[PDB]
């Protein structure tokens, strides 16, 4: 699926290398190599965060969808990418404001829907309905008809 | 009030920035090397004048950004 | 900002400020001339704590601010207030820098010459406008009507001016200013509503009652007969829904409030009604053209949105003047913007930049140059 | 103790003391404001024989101690009692030394200025807190709601305060204190239970009956009709299991006890119900914003855990005020901690240390400096 490679792309190499070499703190010998779900909470204490029963149980629910009682390495990477939200070691904002200038091609102060449609089709994918619809739900909150720099920053947080 | 301050602050700034040449005594070769240097200086000044103009336009753009952030605020 | 260096057009009308760009049909930033100031001192933190509040911000924050008028009947209180409101208009509302656009301004009729000299000097020092021109709102309303003959009744919020102009020429000898305006209207209505049981002093209720004047007020065709029939007048009596939700009912007061301008003896003015002021103005000048003045009278101002001024005007002038020639008033809809439109008209033609008041002329001759550059 | 020098956040609410560290979500040490003293003298040895008993220790030792209130409706009895309870809170309960952490405290609305000056002076001399700040609980509850507009109903255990604040500005001219609170509730319930056959005077039964109020009490939708249908009401009548094991049954009293705040004439107050006190408070201020006050009312206090205040509140205000705009109350669960949360919020931002009340300012200007440093 595309979530596995998106998690690959949204996380830096040093972080994931340390994550895996440090997950290898539970394995000791003559083991399957994949530790029980609950032990995952313990590696998190090593990470420096102090999560809570609500998030812990939810996050537990975020692994092992098919119901094997065990976690693989790709689910491991997607959950880790889904845990700390400080992606890209802090997404920038200045060049991003330049990119805000980029979304707009009529120099008005905001992003028109037509400008979004041309921007999206310039990638190579055409327009489908769920695309723009979901992109609007992600970007906007009150039907203001445009994407300003706050909604701009919010929508793509962590994305490189 | 401030009538002379602004004018002579500007003239003072342009005096420290620019360099004055005792052109009358300048020798043949000296006119050569210096008019080359002056033309190159004007070249660089126009270069980052154009840079200033562009970046003026973008700072206008971020004014646009912030003023729209304000008008939405009501 | 437009790519072209077109001029700024700003009408600082006595009661409303309407600003925009030249070549535009309507002003972009239009706000009332009220200014709000923090009623108390600062102890809280995290938001607000700003001194000057202008425009719709102050309109929303009317209750928390002492509402003050930087100008009343032309008199200037504090130039800093104009400085701040012009800053707000140019940058927060017009999103324009005055460095690259000359300004055409309109001033109240017969404004002080000392006022002009001080305002121009503070303007030129504080701001960096390239060029200047200021004109009387009378000729601006004339331009909006586009007819060189007529007498202009400018009904601002501080003064009402009657100015005759024949074939595009000003007649200062027959120009008069009357101290009756919106302020008086609100005051008189305040005292009548006090006699109706509702007694308020603060400015929020001032705006509420001027809104009532905008919506429900009549101009009585016959005064005492209409109060006589307004004794009961269940149908004729009219009600308003105040924003708090209470229903406030008013009857004869609807046409007893504007009547005071016509009948100043209600609250004690030696001057008679404004129709008398137009009448005297007319006869002061040569007899012959007076008929044309009768037939070419124009009325201008935000108040003109009310009904009843036209019929009353014509009937009383016909009563005073002989009824041979037919008198008819002209008043285009939304004429409170008309002055600003005329400003755009001034910037339309290519001769207007022959007499821009540039920076160097002011630097040479000081403010005094305007004494020779405008008139 | 945290390695960082973060501030102390302590809500000395009139009825509960909730203390902890800044940056925390909930106070760590929360105890009622009762204080127990030895009912008799010392002859035994080997254990106990300690004067002051505070917190859960006194709760367990309620029977053996005379239970006294160091504060009632804001009035201060003995500063030594506060000294001891603060010692207990800081060292035995919070395990913190006040030397290295500035303290943010919350005080009951409209507390005496002399009370503030004496408490601050004894505090600074007795303790070694580096810096100080004290604030009214009204703005703290506002911060917990996170909305600058609204009227706060603070229902403590000694006083109920109604305070309007519009756009984060206090309105002392429309703030009132009512002497009805938990004490009154317990008293009235005591007399009704006396008329039910059970007559107790001591404080243990006071806590039992306030627990009954916490568990079983109703707020009657219609009063006399509900006693009329509560005549028999086998299903509607509700019982409680007292810790001794006896089953005590109460019917209409469940909704006849909180009703007294709404109907003070039951035990003789000139002031009408607290809804009238919110109503008058609202009209005292300008008319226009009153609608917003109607729509932005907030209620705070430990009592708010009871059901029925919201429906009664809205219905009666809609009965008193016009029903055009919709009135809705907001009350987050577990709002008795909310004030303390707001204290943490105050320590969250980096501007808060600009106005810490340091030791040297107090040493220079005495206690009087607070008169200029807080307000
Ligand atoms: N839409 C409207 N309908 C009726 N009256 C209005 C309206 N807008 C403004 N006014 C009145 O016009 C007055 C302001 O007059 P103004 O137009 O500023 O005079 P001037 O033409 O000298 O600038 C205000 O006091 C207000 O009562
Ligand atoms: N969990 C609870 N449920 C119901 N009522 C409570 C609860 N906890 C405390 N109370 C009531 O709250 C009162 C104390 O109010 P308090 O919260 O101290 O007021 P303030 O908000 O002014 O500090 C006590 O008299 C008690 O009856
Ligand atoms: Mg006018
Ligand atoms: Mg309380």
């Amino acid at each position: 699926d595309d979530i596995y490679k998106a998690a690959v792309e949204q996380l830096t190499e040093e972080q994931k290398n340390e994550f895996k070499a440090a997950f290898d703190i539970f394995v000791l010998g003559a083991e399957d190599g994949c530790i029980s779900t609950k032990e995952l909470g313990k590696v998190m204490r090593m990470l420096g965060q102090n999560p809570t029963p609500e998030e812990l149980q939810e996050m537990i629910d975020e692994v092992d969808e098919d119901g094997s009682g065990t976690v693989d390495f790709d689910e491991f990477l997607v959950m880790m990418v889904r845990c700390m939200k400080d992606d890209s070691k802090g997404k920038s904002e200045e060049e991003l404001s330049d990119l805000f200038r980029m979304f707009d091609k009529n120099a008005d102060g905001y992003i028109d829907l037509d400008e979004l449609k041309i921007m999206l089709q310039a990638t190579g994918e055409t327009i489908t309905e769920d695309d723009i619809e979901e992109l609007m739900k992600d970007g906007d909150k009150n039907n203001d008809g445009r994407i300003d720099y706050d909604e701009f920053l919010e929508f793509m947080k962590g994305v490189e | 009030g401030k009538r002379q301050t602004e004018r002579e602050k500007k003239k003072k700034i342009l005096a420290e920035r620019r360099k004055v040449l005792a052109i009358d005594h300048l020798n043949e070769d000296q006119l050569r090397e210096k008019a080359k240097e002056l033309w190159q200086s004007i070249y660089n000044l126009e270069a980052e004048k154009f840079d200033l103009q562009e970046k003026f336009k973008q700072q206008k753009y971020e004014i646009n950004v912030l003023r729209n952030r304000i008008n939405d605020n009501q | 900002d437009e790519d072209e260096t077109t001029a700024l057009v700003c009408d600082n009308g006595s009661g409303l400020v309407k600003a925009g760009f030249a070549g535009d049909d309507a002003p972009r930033a239009v706000f009332p001339s009220i200014v709000g100031r923090p009623r108390h001192q600062g102890v809280m933190v995290g938001m607000g704590q700003k001194d000057s509040y202008v425009g719709d911000e102050a309109q929303s924050k009317r209750g928390i601010l002492t509402l003050k008028y930087p100008i009343e009947h032309g008199i200037i209180t504090n130039w800093d207030d104009m400085e701040k409101i012009w800053h707000h208009t140019f940058y927060n509302e017009l999103r324009v820098a005055p460095e690259e656009h000359p300004t055409l301004l309109t001033e109240a009729p017969l404004n002080p010459k000392a006022n002009r000299e001080k305002m121009t000097q503070i303007m030129f020092e504080t701001f960096n406008v390239p060029a200047m021109y200021v004109a009387i709102q009378a000729v601006l309303s004339l331009y909006a009507s586009g007819r060189t003959t007529g007498i202009v009744l400018d009904s601002g919020d501080g003064v009402t001016h009657n100015v005759p102009i024949y074939e595009g020429y000003a007649l200062p000898h027959a120009i008069m200013r009357l101290d009756l305006a919106g302020r008086d209207l609100t005051d008189y209505l305040m005292k009548i509503l006090t006699e109706r049981g509702y007694s308020f002093v603060t400015t929020a209720e001032r705006e509420i009652v001027r809104d009532i004047k905008e919506k429900l007020c009549y101009v009585a065709l016959d005064f005492e007969n209409e109060m006589a029939t307004a004794a009961s007048s269940s149908s004729l009596e009219k009600s308003y829904e105040l924003p708090d939700g209470q229903v406030i009912t008013i009857g004869n007061e609807r046409f007893r409030c504007p009547e005071t301008l016509f009948q100043p003896s209600f609250i004690g003015m030696e001057s008679a009604g404004i129709h008398e002021t137009t009448y005297n103005s007319i006869m002061k000048c040569d007899i012959d053209i007076r008929k044309d003045l009768y037939a070419n009278n124009v009325m201008s101002g935000g108040t003109t949105m009310y009904p009843g001024i036209a019929d009353r005007m014509q009937k009383e002038i016909t009563a005073l003047a002989p009824s041979t020639m037919k008198i008819k008033i002209i008043a285009p809809p939304e004429r409170k913007y008309s002055v600003w439109i005329g400003g755009s008209i001034l910037a339309s033609l290519s001769t207007f930049q022959q007499m821009w008041i540039t920076k160097q002329e002011y630097d040479e001759a000081g403010p005094s140059i305007v004494h020779r550059k405008c008139f």
